C-alpha cells in the first residue's frame, strides 16, 4: 500500500492443512471455480482456524483427519 | 454552512418549495435537488448524475405519497417508502460522487485523496476544473475565489499530466480516449467538456492540437503541403494522379475514383477551401456589376446576388436549428448577439438592405454609388475574420484582435495630429483655390496628401524660414514620437501576452473546425439544394432525429473496459513521477533535514 | 538575371555579420511567400476600391489594366497622381487614412516584433 | 492589522533562506550538548 | 526604512481592502483626529508615495470619485 502501486509485489505463499479450515464447505466445487467468494469470521472459531487475507498463494494439504495439527510440516 | 454551495442548495429547496412546486413537501434536501444545482453548475448538457424522472423523482417525499402502484413523482422500483427510498446500490459512480462533494466544499487536501481512486480520471479532473472555475466566479469577493481558481488551475495541470502520460504511449488509443463519451458524468465528452471551462492550458498541449489537425485534413494526411493541394483542387483530373497522399491510397483502397474523391471532398480542409474560393469570387462578381453594369434595372448578372444573399443568410438559420435548447428560442440568439462578428455580418446584411433601396430607385443612383462602396470593405472585414487559420497569421491576427479598440484610439489620435497642422498649413500662405465642396479639397484634403508624398512644392512654397520650422516640427513628433514609440508598445505588448495569444489561437482553433465539420461539402452555389433537402425530409419525417454528426464517439462495453483499465494503470504511473518530483525538489529536501534534526533534540536528554 | 542573383546570394553565406544574418532570412523563406501573398492581397483590396467611386476614363488594350491596378501600388510609395486621384473628398481622406492605419501601423511595426523576437 | 501580521510573520518563517537560520542554530545546540561525559 | 514602512502600510491596506471594499474606501478618506487630521489620501501625496497610490483600491476609489454618481461600467 505504501509503495503507491510500485512495479512488482512481494510474493507470499501460504501452506496450511486442509482439515483445519472453518468455512471450507463453500470452497469445494465440482467444476473449475475460477470465480469464488470466501468470507472470514473470527467468531465461530472452534478447533478450526481462519485463513489469512494477505497471502498471494495458498496450498491446502489434506490427510483425512479433521482436527490434526502438523500435517503440513513434512510436506 | 458558510460555503457558497450550501447557500445555493439552501435556495433551490426554496425556489421549488413544499407547496407550489414540489407539491407534497420539500423541506428535506435530497439527491434530485443536488442534481438540479449541479446541472446549473454544469452547462447545457444531458441529464446530470442523479435520476430526475418518475423512477427516482427525489423532491416530494415527506407526505404519504403512494407506493409502487404510483410510479409518478414518487417511488417506483425501490423496496419500501419509509421516509426514504432504499438501496440505490451505487449509481455507477461512487468515487466521483465523493469527488464532487469534496470539490464543492473547497476541501483542497481532501479532494486530491479522493481523486487518486477515481475511475474516469481525465473527465473527472476536467469537470472539477470547470466547476471550480465557475464557482469561484459567483460570490465571496475575496480570499477564496482566488483560492478556488488556484485549485482549478492545479486540477488543470493534474489532468494535463495524466493526459501527457497516457498520450506518450500509443497515441492512437489516447486520441480515441479523448473523444469518447463518459456515462458516469452526463456524457460531456472530454473535448467538449473542456471548452466551457475555457481551459487555456489543457487545449494547447500537444496531442489536443494533434487531434484537431487530425479531424481537420480528415482522411488525406498531415504531411502534404498547403500549396500542393490547391492545384489538385482546381484541376479535377489532377486528383487521380500520383501527387497527393491519401489514407485510402497507402491501403490501396481505391476501388472507385468517385469514392476516393468523396473521401477527399468530405474533409473540412477542402470545404473551407471551396467556401473561401466562393467568397473570394463573390466579391469579384459584385465588383463586376459596379464598373460596367451600373444599370437601374435587375440585369442578367443581378439575380445572382439575390440568390447568393438568400443562400448565405440561411446558414445562420441552419445554425439556429443545429444544437439549440428545445425550449429557448430567444435565449440561444443571445450568444449570437454576444459575438460582435455576427453583429458585423448582420450589419453588412442591413447595409445591403439600405443600399438595395437606393439601387432599385432610379433617382438615387449617385448616393447608391457611394453607399455600397463601403460594403465592399465591410465584407472584407468578414473575409479577414475567416483568416484565423494560418500558423504564422492566426497567432498574428489575434494580436490585431488586441489592437481593435486601440485601432480606433490611434485613428482618433492621428487624425487629430493631422488636422492640428492641416489647419495651420493654409493660414500663413494666401490660398485662393475655392469651389463648392472643392475649397474643402484645397483646404483639408491636400493636408493628408502632403504627408505621404503629394506635396505641391510649387504651391506650398517670405515666410520660407517658418515653413521649414513648422514642417520639421510636425515630423519631429510624428515620425519620431508617433512612429517609433508605437513599436515599443507594439513589441513589448506582443511579448506580454504571446503565450496567451498562442494558446488563445489554440483554443479558438476548435471553433473553426466545429463549424465546418458538421456541414456538407456542396458548394455555396450548390448549398441551395441542401437547404431544401432537410425541408423535403420534414415533409415525410416529423421529429428532429435525422443524424448526429458530432465527435461524440460512443464506445462498447468490451472496449470501454479495455481502455479505462489501461488509463488507470497509466494514472498510477503518472502519480509515481509527481510523488517522486516532490521529493526531488531541493526545497522539499530542506523539510527532510529540518524535521530530522528536531528528532535529535529529544533523543539526547535521556541521561 | 535575378534567378541567378538568388544563386549569387547563396554563395554569400560567408561573412561574420552576414552569414548568421542571412541564415535568418533562410528562416524567412517560406514566410517571404506568406507575407508576399498577404501584402499583395492588402494592396489589391483597396486597389479595387480606389477606382470605384471616382470616374476614371483612361482605358486601352492592356493599359486600362495600368490605370486600374498598376497605379494602385505606385500610390503606396510616392507616385500619387493628386491631380487625378483628387465631392467625395471627405471619404477619400477617410479611406486613405484607413489603409495606412492597418499597413504602416499594423503591418509594418508588428513585423518588427515577430522579426526581433524570433531573432532572439 | 493583527490578521495581516499573521501572514508576514508566517511569510518570514516560510522563506527558504530563513529556514537555514533554524537548522544552523539548532546544530550549534548539539556541540555543547555532547560534552557532558 | 521609509520604503519598508510604505510596504508595511500597503500590506495592511490590502488586507483591509480584500474584505468589504466599501468600508475600506470609507476608511481611506476619513480624517484622523490623532494626527492633525491629514486624511490618508491627502497625507499620502506629499510623501510622493510611488507604490501606495498605485495599489488597486486606491485607483478604484479614484475611478469612484471620478464618474461620480453614474457607474464604472459604461463605455
Amino acid at each position: 500500500l505504501s509503495s503507491s502501486y510500485k512495479e512488482g509485489e512481494l510474493i507470499t505463499i501460504g501452506v496450511a492443512t486442509w482439515g483445519t479450515v472453518h468455512r471450507r464447505e463453500g470452497l469445494i466445487h465440482p467444476t473449475g471455480s475460477f470465480p469464488a467468494e470466501y468470507i472470514l469470521d473470527e467468531d465461530g472459531q472452534g478447533n478450526l482456524t481462519c485463513l489469512d487475507s494477505n497471502h498471494s498463494h495458498f496450498i491446502l494439504v489434506d490427510d483425512g483427519t479433521h482436527g490434526q495439527y502438523g500435517v503440513e510440516i513434512p510436506l | 454552512p458558510s460555503c457558497l454551495f450550501h447557500s445555493k442548495l439552501q435556495k433551490v429547496l426554496v425556489e421549488d418549495p413544499e407547496r407550489p412546486a414540489c407539491a407534497p413537501a420539500a423541506p428535506r434536501l435530497q439527491m434530485h435537488h443536488v442534481a438540479q444545482v449541479l446541472r446549473e453548475l454544469l452547462g447545457d448538457f444531458t441529464q446530470p448524475l442523479y435520476p430526475r424522472p418518475r423512477h427516482n423523482d427525489r423532491l416530494r417525499l415527506l407526505l404519504p405519497v403512494p407506493h409502487v402502484k404510483l410510479n409518478v413523482q414518487g417511488v417506483s422500483l425501490r423496496s419500501l417508502y419509509k421516509r426514504s427510498s432504499g438501496h440505490v446500490t451505487f449509481t455507477m459512480d461512487p468515487i466521483r460522487d465523493l469527488l464532487i462533494w469534496a470539490i464543492v466544499q473547497n476541501r483542497r487536501e481532501l479532494a486530491g485523496i479522493i481523486w487518486a481512486q477515481s475511475q474516469d480520471c481525465i473527465a473527472a479532473a476536467l469537470a472539477c476544473s470547470k466547476i471550480l472555475k465557475e464557482l469561484s466566479k459567483e460570490e465571496e469577493d475575496t480570499d477564496s475565489s482566488e483560492e478556488m481558481l488556484a485549485l482549478a488551475e492545479e486540477y488543470e495541470h493534474r489532468a494535463i499530466g495524466v493526459f501527457t502520460e497516457c498520450y506518450r504511449k500509443d497515441e492512437e488509443r489516447a486520441q480515441k480516449l479523448l473523444t469518447r463519451v463518459s456515462e458516469a458524468w452526463g456524457k460531456t465528452t472530454c473535448l467538449q467538456l473542456a471548452l466551457e471551462a475555457k481551459d487555456m492550458k489543457f487545449v494547447s498541449h500537444g496531442g489536443i492540437q494533434a487531434f484537431l489537425t487530425k479531424v481537420w485534413w480528415g482522411q488525406l494526411s498531415v504531411d502534404n503541403g498547403l500549396w500542393r493541394v490547391t492545384l489538385c483542387m482546381l484541376a479535377f483530373p489532377l486528383l487521380l494522379t500520383g501527387l497527393i497522399s491519401f489514407r485510402e491510397k497507402r491501403l490501396q483502397d481505391v476501388g472507385t475514383p468517385a469514392a476516393r474523391a468523396r473521401a477527399f471532398f468530405t474533409a473540412p480542409v477542402v470545404v473551407f477551401h471551396l467556401n473561401i474560393l466562393s467568397y473570394f469570387a463573390f466579391l469579384c462578381l459584385f465588383a463586376y456589376v459596379l464598373m460596367v453594369d451600373f444599370q437601374p434595372v435587375p440585369s442578367w448578372c443581378e439575380c445572382a446576388i439575390y440568390l447568393w444573399l438568400f443562400s448565405l443568410v440561411c446558414e445562420e438559420m441552419r445554425q439556429l436549428f443545429y444544437d439549440p435548447d428545445e425550449c429557448g428560442l430567444m435565449k440561444k440568439a443571445a450568444l449570437y448577439f454576444s459575438d460582435f462578428w455576427n453583429k458585423l455580418d448582420v450589419g453588412a446584411i442591413l447595409l445591403f438592405v439600405a443600399g438595395l433601396t437606393c439601387r432599385l430607385i432610379p433617382a438615387t443612383l449617385y448616393p447608391g454609388r457611394v453607399i455600397l462602396s463601403l460594403d465592399f470593405i465591410l465584407f472584407c472585414l468578414r473575409l479577414m475574420h475567416i483568416f484565423t487559420i494560418s500558423k504564422t497569421l492566426g497567432p498574428k491576427i489575434i494580436i490585431v484582435k488586441r489592437m481593435m479598440k486601440d485601432v480606433f484610439f490611434f485613428l482618433f489620435l492621428l487624425a487629430v495630429w493631422v488636422v492640428s497642422f492641416g489647419v495651420a498649413k493654409q493660414a500663413i500662405l494666401i490660398h485662393n483655390e475655392r469651389r463648392v465642396d472643392w475649397l474643402f479639397r484645397g483646404a483639408v484634403y491636400h493636408s493628408y496628401l502632403t504627408i505621404f508624398g503629394q506635396i505641391p512644392g510649387y504651391i506650398d512654397g517670405f515666410p520660407e524660414w517658418l515653413t521649414v520650422l513648422l514642417l520639421c516640427l510636425y515630423l519631429l513628433f510624428t515620425n519620431i514620437l508617433l512612429l517609433n514609440l508605437l513599436i515599443a508598445m507594439f513589441n513589448y505588448t506582443f511579448q506580454q501576452v504571446q503565450e496567451h495569444t498562442d494558446q488563445i489561437w489554440k483554443f479558438q482553433r476548435h471553433d473553426l473546425i466545429e463549424e465546418y465539420h458538421g456541414r456538407p461539402a456542396a458548394p455555396p452555389p450548390f448549398i441551395l439544394l441542401s437547404h431544401l433537402q432537410l425541408f423535403i425530409k420534414r415533409v415525410v419525417l416529423k421529429t428532429p432525429a435525422k443524424r448526429h454528426k458530432q465527435l461524440k464517439n460512443k464506445l462498447e462495453k468490451n472496449e470501454e473496459a479495455a481502455l479505462l483499465s489501461w488509463e488507470i494503470y497509466l494514472k498510477e504511473n503518472y502519480l509515481q513521477n509527481r510523488q517522486f518530483q516532490q521529493k526531488q525538489r531541493p526545497e522539499q529536501k530542506i523539510e527532510d533535514i529540518s524535521n530530522k534534526v528536531d528528532a535529535m533534540v529529544d533523543l539526547l536528554d535521556l541521561d
